[PDB]
RNA sequence: GGGCCCGCACAAGCGGUGGAGCAUGUGGUUUAAUUCGAUGCAACGCGAAGAACCUUACCUGGCCUUGACAUACUAGAAACUUUCCAGAGAUGGAUUGGUGAAUCUAGAUACAGGUGCUGCAUGGCUGUCGUCAGCUCGUGUCGUGAGAUGUUGGGUUAAGUCCCGCAACGAGCGCAACCCUUUUCCUUACUUGCCAGCAUUUCGGAUGGGAACUUUAAGGAUACUGCCAGUGACAAACUGGAGGAAGGCGGGGACGACGUCAAGUCAUCAUGGCCCUUACGGCCAGGGCUACACACGUGCUACAAUGGUCGGUACAAAGGGUUGCUACACAGCGAUGUGAUGCUAAUCUCAAAAAGCCGAUCGUAGUCCGGAUUGGAGUCUGCAACUCGACUCCAUGAAGUCGGAAUCGCUAGUAAUCGCGGAUCAGAAUGCCGCGGUGAAUACGUUCCCGGG
RNA sequence: GUCGGGCUCAUAACCCGAAG
RNA sequence: UUUU
């Protein structure tokens, strides 16, 4: 079958170091890894007021971004399930594992 | 305005107070807080005292006011002039 | 007047943060406020210690809460009964098995915290503001720091107007972004109202980044 | 024969092929005069070629998206100067002194917080 | 030339001069032009005096001038005697619809009044 | 808010979940084709014959912490003032100040 | 400002090549519609192109020095509306050929300053 | 009280406000109540990112008393779950199952509760001068000493930025830089995105395929007066030009020194003091915050031909979607309704971009301009649209023909103009916060007006 | 003269409009 | 030109 792997997180730093840490686990129990995609991030924003009272013109704006990564593995032996996981990961990544 | 497909809305209470007066033929004036149901062709003949805020005004029902609510027969606010 | 918030403003830049999970943004508010809980028990549970951070994660379905506290002998007591007991309390709260890590702070006081509890704790003794102020500006430059900044805030003394008084040691650069500089906050709390104490700490640029 | 060029100008792309040929001209699978029913985007898109004095030697191949009438025309004049001086470099001084190979970099400037568009402040008054 | 007791322009499209008929708008001179068989471009200059009969034929069918303006003016008086919101709303002159009297309400109030 | 502010608020909500299941399906009746007349009058009636505070309209939302009525988020869960504070101090997952 | 500026260039029009051209018809221009203003003055030429043929960029900048840049491309946008002739690329193209023949409307518009001169 | 310098401060230009109608906040007045706060610049589309009930703090009536909520005490009962009657509801009565921790009930003293008062007792947070360029220290020197110098003087700069003279020599916080985004290129990555070159085509990148190009998003490179000429004090800096995507700070953001205004907030929260405690606490139904001789602030829509209407036909970015968004089909003039498909989304969807282009018509009229106000008939959300919602259809068709004295915003992808999205939210934007399309005019200068050093 | 608007941190002078 |  294939492997579907989606990887969400807040923080790229760590989405990206996850996403080359599964790659090359992979590699080593076989082959045929179909790269770490980056999709699209999602940026959503915020408008707080900063006094407690009265003053429009006053406010922080704020920001949180999702960011996502694809991987695919086509052809999988029957070691390389396994070596997946048995796999810890930390913490602030969303890993999605999917057949179809 | 409601919905034709929902019907006119009256309030239960109210309805069965009128109910109960239209087969005893009374005469006694029917009090509510309701305000927001509509007049129905069954309340032409009763006297409802309908509040607005501090009493309760009595309203004859007429077969002209069958359609609106009956708190469009009993006005809130007070007004006079400004001079 | 108006400063940014010193940690706030580097917290993508050379400061990470006190919370690490992700959430569905169905399930955010539950766990954002499930942790707020955790943080306003765990600040009075542990208030005779010297707690100074609490980070929380999520990993897996988990709960982890690393308590870096200056003297761990007390948040632990005998080996058995502090630790075992507060994770049987931590989950109450987080509705998922917790589980409670210790960090020792070593050369507490280089972290704001500790040296703004502390001052809090002799002003609520009645001590002259200016001898804490200037005891534990020399107490923490020789301990290491480039420098570091006292201030303290309101009704001084047992007076009846208010007054702001500051001291610095120092350099504590606040506009360099690469600059990692700790603060904190505290309040005493006086037989005639509230005062504030804000203590600034420098230790140093970061080169590097993230 | 085929060399290749991109322009972009405010959001749109321009992917261009230049080709040997007699003039003939498509953007996106429609002709010229199809594409652009302002008459002077049209003489804008035909400027480099008609500057060399060729404008009869080349077939173009474009493709373009993103932006409106004139970023797509100023996009498609870029990416037609840079497969040009990809054929012959010779020509890249004369086609710099026309101002066809610098890169637009004009953009929208953001709305910002307390101001109606981007400078624009709400009206004041005293008293 | 005139239909409904009203001299409509005869220099003008007729869509556009069967509206000078008080009770008849766009849409209904599309519809009365439709249902008599004759189109909107064409001046009321230009109609024999036999397409006209049939246009007071079919403008005869909705109610114009004198009708509606006293169908209009009765519907008024019967609100303002029964005596709901409505009718005391008109019987002071003042927005019936739920707009704001704190300002703009010179429509319904005219012109402004000094003190 | 005061404390007499957020008890009503819990009664409120209380009392919209104990009637979920009913008022449900009797909506669901209402909005039915196939069933008689009569039927779905008789569900108009059980309907409106509820308590008031049954029904998620007279719900409002209010901070978490505090008990604002103004100011919400719903990503958050918290009001404006108390916003500002846990995220400033680097306590909410993902969110820093935004440039654009 | 308050130390030194320069001033900005203009592409010239892409049809006529022209600097005066393009800086007559961004004086037409509002809002931004570019598209009704080149309409508009490329109409005027090319009409009085096929009366009294001339070339238009000779014809055109014969008659500004007769009006004379700015304040004088001012008075042609502006009397040629008040005029009630017909669309604008018309009473563009109907001021033009008054002015050059020594007209009142545009033309005779800076005599009156002659006087006061 | 004088002198110099700077900033859309004036001048030059472009477009507005003051005039009309409507939206929204305030004052006043009215009211049973029209809850409370914010008053030159720095209050007046401000707290409020959304008052039909709720919110809600206010009014009228009906009700409770250790209490809606906590802690410590005693006695009885698993919490829990059905059916009904009275009542506007709060609230009382009756019924059905269920069998030491939790969990209700009853009684009782300390207490709880208070959006009651003081922001002139306070913490925390914010505005303002103002992103203005200043505020200091250690030595070494002068004045018995408090102190001065440094930091003042000639230029230059966005700048206490730098050079130069100087009893000063250095150093710190501020300025700049480090952070985000945009413009050029490179590397890794090739799906849900892409289609140059092959074939297949039901003409649909749709499908074998391909990894080029666009894009997506992570890491790098690049700009420094580096090169040429002049000006300039052996100076700093400035003027020009060659390359280059870009040239001298390339564009925009975030970041707000020491301090001023007893500036704002006890109604976010916390808190010293004072006050109420069968009420200044708590629970309900209905009303009010939407009133209306009037005055002001901020907006929206127009007064038309560079335009209105009708038919045809193009070109975006950024955002939202499982209690949600909905291809498609049928019904209706329409708002919408029913069925039914895909979507937890670079996959399905909101979704049509609009101004533009080509064609016809209207021919300067209070009009085929303008859309206020009113009459009639409906849809949807909701327990309920009377007071007091939004939207659709038919009819009606005000004022208004460019606005007195005066006054405001803007220096370039800006002003002007054109659409699109979200937060709040059942529903309710002309406000607020964002996104792209088209795309100008002007700056001789510093006498004058305003603020600052 | 009065009433409303303008200028002013406020006030008057002054300016604009209106009613009489 | 009156007052701070
Ligand atoms: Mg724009
Ligand atoms: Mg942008
Ligand atoms: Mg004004
Ligand atoms: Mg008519
Ligand atoms: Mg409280
Ligand atoms: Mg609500
Ligand atoms: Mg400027
Ligand atoms: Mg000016
Ligand atoms: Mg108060
Ligand atoms: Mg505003
Ligand atoms: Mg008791
Ligand atoms: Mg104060
Ligand atoms: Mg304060
Ligand atoms: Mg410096
Ligand atoms: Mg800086
Ligand atoms: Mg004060
Ligand atoms: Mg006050
Ligand atoms: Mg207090
Ligand atoms: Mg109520
Ligand atoms: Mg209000
Ligand atoms: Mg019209
Ligand atoms: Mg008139
Ligand atoms: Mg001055
Ligand atoms: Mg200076």
């Amino acid at each position: 079958q294939r492997i579907r792997i989606r990887l969400k997180s807040f923080d790229h730093r760590l989405i990206d170091q996850s996403a080359q840490e599964i790659v090359e686990t992979a590699k080593r129990t076989g082959a045929q890894v179909c790269g770490p995609i980056p999709m699209p991030t999602r940026i959503e924003r915020f408008n707080v007021l900063t006094s407690p009272h009265v003053n429009k013109d006053a406010r922080d704006q704020y920001e949180i971004r999702t960011y996502k990564r694809l991987i695919d593995i086509v052809q999988p032996t029957d070691k390389t399930v396994d070596a997946l996981m048995k796999l810890d990961l930390a913490a602030g990544v969303d890993v999605q594992i999917a057949l179809g | 305005p409601r919905s034709l497909k929902k019907g006119p809305f009256v309030d239960a209470h109210l309805f069965a107070k009128v109910e109960a007066a239209v087969a005893s033929n009374s005469r006694k004036p029917i009090k509510t807080w309701s305000r927001r149901s509509m007049i129905l062709p069954d309340f032409v003949g009763l006297t409802i005292s309908v509040h607005n805020g501090r009493n309760h005004v009595p309203v004859i029902v007429t077969e002209h006011m069958v359609g609106h609510k009956l708190g469009e027969f009993a006005p809130t606010r007070t007004y006079r002039g400004h001079g | 007047g108006q400063k940014v918030h010193p940690i706030g403003i580097r917290l993508g830049v050379v400061k990470r943060h006190n919370a690490n999970w992700y959430a569905n943004p169905k399930q955010y508010a539950e766990y954002l406020l499930k942790d707020l809980q955790v943080r306003e028990f765990l600040t009075k549970k542990l208030k005779n210690a010297m707690v100074s951070n609490i980070l929380i994660e999520r990993p897996s379905g988990a709960a982890k809460v690393t308590i870096s506290t200056a003297r761990p002998g007390i948040v632990i007591g005998k080996k058995g009964e502090d630790i075992e007991k507060l994770q049987r309390e931590l989950t109450n709260i987080m509705g998922v098995p917790a589980q409670v890590s210790i960090n020792e702070i070593d050369r507490p006081d280089l972290d704001a915290r500790l040296v703004a509890e502390a001052i809090a704790s002799q002003l609520e003794k009645r001590v002259m503001f200016r001898r804490a102020m200037k005891r534990a500006v020399q107490n923490t430059m020789r301990a290491g720091a480039k420098g570091i900044k006292v201030e303290v805030s309101g009704r001084l003394g047992g007076a009846e107007i208010a007054r702001t008084e500051w001291y610095r040691e120092g350099r504590v650069p606040l506009h360099t972004l690469r600059a990692d500089i700790d603060y904190a906050t505290m309040r005493a709390e006086t037989t005639y109202g509230t005062i504030g104490v804000k203590v600034w700490i420098f230790r140093g640029e970061i080169l590097g980044g993230m | 024969a085929t060399n290749y060029g991109t322009g972009r100008r405010k959001t749109a792309t321009a992917r261009v092929f230049l080709s040997a040929g007699t003039g003939k001209l498509v953007i996106n699978n429609r002709t010229l005069e199809q594409y652009f029913g302002r008459e002077t985007a049209r003489m804008v898109v035909r400027q480099p070629l008609e500057l060399l004095e060729a404008t009869e030697k080349y077939d173009l191949y474009i493709t373009v998206k993103g932006g409106g009438i004139g970023g797509q025309a100023g996009a498609i004049r870029h990416g037609i100067t840079r497969a040009l001086i990809a054929a012959d470099e010779t020509l890249k001084p004369v086609l710099r002194q026309a101002g066809f190979v610098t890169r637009d970099a004009r953009e929208v400037e953001r709305k910002k917080l307390g101001l109606r568009k981007a400078r624009k402040r709400p009206q004041f008054s005293k008293r | 030339a005139r239909i409904a007791g009203v001299n409509i322009p005869d220099n003008k499209h007729a869509v556009i001069s069967l509206t000078y008929i008080f009770g008849i708008g766009r849409h209904t001179a599309k519809n009365i032009l439709a249902a008599v068989g004759i189109t909107e471009t064409t001046k009321i200059r230009e109609l024999d005096d036999a397409q006209l009969d049939a246009i007071r034929a079919e403008v005869a069918k909705v109610p114009t001038e004198g009708d509606l303006r006293r169908e209009i003016s009765m519907n008024i008086k019967r609100l303002m005697d029964l005596g709901c919101y409505r009718g005391l709303r008109h019987r002071r002159s003042l927005p019936v619809r739920g707009q704001r009297t704190k300002t703009n309400a010179r429509t319904r109030k005219g012109p402004r009044k000094p003190i | 808010a005061k404390k007499g502010m957020i008890n009503r608020e819990l009664k409120r909500e209380k009392t919209v979940a104990k009637y979920a299941a009913k008022r449900a399906e009797l909506k669901a009746t209402i909005a039915n084709v196939n069933a008689s007349d009569e039927e779905r009058f008789e569900a108009m009636l059980k309907l409106q014959a509820l308590p008031r505070n049954a029904s998620p309209v007279r719900l409002r939302n209010r901070c978490g912490l505090t008990g604002r009525p103004h100011g919400y988020f719903r990503k958050f869960g918290l009001s404006r003032n108390k916003l500002r504070d846990t995220v400033m101090q680097g306590d909410v997952p993902g969110v820093v100040k935004a440039s654009w | 400002r308050r130390r030194v500026v320069a001033a900005r260039e203009i592409l010239p029009d892409p049809k006529f090549s022209s600097q005066t051209i393009a800086k007559f018809m961004n004086h037409v221009m509002q809002d931004g519609k570019k598209s009704i203003a080149e309409s508009i003055v490329y109409g005027a030429l090319e009409r009085v192109q096929e009366k009294n043929k001339v070339d238009p960029v000779e014809f055109f900048e014969t008659t500004l020095e007769k009006v004379r840049t700015a304040l004088a491309m001012r008075w042609l946008v502006d009397a040629a509306a008040k005029r009630s002739e017909k669309t604008m690329a018309l009473r563009l193209a109907g001021e033009l050929l008054d002015a050059a023949e020594g007209k009142g409307a545009a033309i005779k518009k800076r005599e009156d300053v002659h006087r006061m001169a």
